[PDB]
């Protein structure tokens, strides 16, 4: 039976809500690009 | 990579000498991972 009583009180309803929302979004684009070259030529006059 | 060495001399006599060199290397790597995942608890 509990430890007290009701001497007195309101009755009805309660109405609760809680609503949470968590959206993180993440985009990375890395590029590298390289680009070498050599040439050489000798030659007399025949070579 | 490209590479020619020639001769080519008079003298009679005359001799020529000619040598070509070619070469090409390629290469490529491509690699994906796509992970998607969900969970939904009602109760």
């Amino acid at each position: 039976y509990g430890t007290h009583y009701l001497q007195s009180g309101s009755l009805g309803g309660e109405y609760r809500v809680l609503f949470y929302v968590d959206s993180e979004k993440l985009k990375q684009n890395d590029f590298n690009s390289v680009e070498e070259k050599k040439c050489k030529s000798s030659g007399w006059h025949k070579f | 990579m490209a590479s020619k060495s020639g001769f080519s001399f008079g003298f009679e006599l005359g001799i020529s000498s000619q040598s070509d060199r070619g070469k090409h290397y390629i290469r490529r790597t491509k690699r994906f991972s796509h992970t998607k995942s969900v969970f939904l608890h009602a109760r």
